[PDB]
C-alpha cells in the first residue's frame, strides 16, 4: 500500500 | 543530463524454427523517459507490440521491455529500432539467436 | 530470505502538451504488482500481479485517490523546481521518487528508503535513521528546511516502520507461491569460433527468479574480470530473468576456463565448462 500523500511538497 | 539507451534483442525461450516464442527488445539505462521503439520483421514494423510499465533503476535511468509473440524461421530477420533524444538517428539492433 | 516493497513515481512535464504525466508502479522484490498512469483513459491504481487482485474495492479506491493526490502534488513540485533552479516554463523536466521498506526473513524492518531526483540527479533523500535528510544542492536545502519545519520525516518513519512492513508481510503471504519461490537458473556454455586463433565461450543463465545472480569466468582459477563481457540482466517476460557472460579464449585452451554461477535458488554455486 502506497504512502498517503501529505502534500507539503517541495 | 542525458543518457543513451542500451538495447538488447532476444527471445523469451531458446529459438527453434516453426515454434511459437516471444521477441523481446529491452531498452534500459536511458534518460529522459520519452523513447520510441519498433519491432521489425524483415525491415517492416510489427503492429501488435506491447510494453511494460515505465520504471527506473537505482541510478534513476529508465527501462522498458517491448515484446511480441512471433514464430521464428530460418529466413525471417527480426530487429529492434530505437529512437531517443540522445540519438541523431534511430538505432537498429538485429536479433541474433545466439545473444 | 529478505524482501522489499518499493513504489516508484515519475512526473514528466511537457509544456504545450497538457499537464505533466504521472506514473506510479509498485514492486515486491522483482515482481511488479500495481500501476497508475494519469494518461490512461480512466486513471486508476490497477493490478499487475495475480495475488493483488483479491484486494477489495476499498483498497483500489483508496489507492486511486492517493495517486491522484500524488499526481497533483508532483505537478506542483515540477513548477516549484523551475523556480528553485531559475528555469524557464518552456522545457520538459522530470521528478522521480523511490520509497519503501526492506525486511529480513522474520519480517522485521531492516531499512527504510525515501529518495527523490530532479532531471535524473539526486535531489533529497531520507537518511537511514528515518529522521534526517540529505539535500543534494542549495535548491533541495529549501525543501529540506520546509520538511524539517513540518516534521515530514516523522510521518515517513511511521509509514516505513508500520504500514509498509505490515502490507509487505501480507503481500508476501498472499503471493507466497511466487514471491517466496526462487527459480534457479538453467545454465549451459556455448562456443563460437571467431578466427583460427580464438573462440568465444558464452556462459548462459536462463529462467531464474529473482534477478540477482553472479556469473563469472575463471582461467586457471583466476577471475577474468577485465576480459569478461557481461550483459545486463534482462527480463524474459514470464517473471524470470536471463543473463550471459562471455570470454574470448585461445583455440585449444577452452578447458582452462570455468564458469561460476551463484543464485539464491542454487544450494551450491555451479561450476560449468564447455563440453563438446
Amino acid at each position: 500500500t502506497s504512502n498517503l500523500q501529505e502534500q507539503i511538497g517541495w | 543530463i542525458q543518457r543513451t539507451p542500451k538495447i538488447q534483442v532476444y527471445s523469451r525461450h531458446p529459438a527453434e524454427n516453426g515454434k511459437s516464442n516471444f521477441l523481446n527488445c529491452y531498452v534500459s539505462g536511458f534518460h529522459p523517459s520519452d523513447i520510441e521503439v519498433d519491432l521489425l520483421k524483415n525491415g517492416e514494423r510489427i503492429e501488435k507490440v506491447e510494453h511494460s510499465d515505465l520504471s527506473f533503476s537505482k541510478d534513476w535511468s529508465f527501462y522498458l521491455l517491448y515484446y511480441t509473440e512471433f514464430t521464428p524461421t530460418e529466413k525471417d530477420e527480426y530487429a529492434c529500432r530505437v529512437n531517443h533524444v540522445t540519438l541523431s538517428q534511430p538505432k537498429i539492433v538485429k536479433w541474433d539467436r545466439d545473444m | 530470505g529478505s524482501h522489499s516493497m518499493r513504489y516508484f513515481y515519475t512526473a514528466m512535464s511537457r509544456p504545450g502538451r497538457g499537464e505533466p504525466r504521472f506514473i506510479a508502479v509498485g514492486y515486491v522484490d522483482d515482481t511488479q504488482f500495481v500501476r497508475f498512469d494519469s494518461d490512461a483513459a480512466s486513471p486508476r491504481m490497477a493490478p499487475r500481479a495475480p495475488w493483488i487482485e483479491q484486494e477489495g474495492p476499498e483498497y483500489w479506491d483508496g489507492e486511486t485517490r492517493n495517486m491522484k493526490a500524488s499526481a497533483q502534488t508532483y505537478r506542483e513540485n515540477l513548477r516549484i523546481a523551475l523556480r528553485y533552479y531559475n528555469q524557464s516554463e518552456a522545457g520538459s523536466h522530470i521528478i522521480q521518487v523511490m520509497y519503501g521498506c526492506d525486511v529480513g526473513p522474520d519480517g522485521r524492518l531492516l531499512r527504510g528508503h525515501d529518495q527523490s531526483a530532479y532531471d535524473g540527479k539526486d535531489y533529497i533523500a531520507l537518511n537511514e535513521d528515518l529522521s534526517s535528510w540529505t539535500a543534494a544542492d542549495t535548491a533541495a536545502q529549501i525543501t529540506q528546511r520546509k520538511w524539517e519545519a513540518a516534521r515530514v520525516a516523522e510521518q515517513l518513519r511511521a509509514y516505513l516502520e508500520g504500514l509498509c512492513v505490515e502490507w509487505l508481510r501480507r503481500y508476501l503471504e498472499n503471493g507466497k507461491e511466487t514471491l517466496q519461490r526462487a527459480d534457479p537458473p538453467k545454465t549451459h556454455v556455448t562456443h563460437h569460433p571467431i578466427s583460427d586463433h580464438e573462440a568465444t565461450l558464452r556462459c548462459w543463465a536462463l529462467g531464474f527468479y529473482p534477478a540477482e545472480i553472479t556469473l563469472t569466468w575463471q582461467r586457471d582459477g583466476e577471475d577474468q574480470t577485465q576480459d569478461t563481457e557481461l550483459v545486463e540482466t534482462r527480463p524474459a517476460g514470464d517473471r524470470t530473468f536471463q543473463k550471459w557472460a562471455a570470454v574470448v579464449v585461445p583455440s585449444g585452451e577452452e578447458q582452462r576456463y570455468t564458469c561460476h554461477v551463484q543464485h539464491e535458488g542454487l544450494p551450491k554455486p555451479l561450476t560449468l565448462r564447455w563440453e563438446p
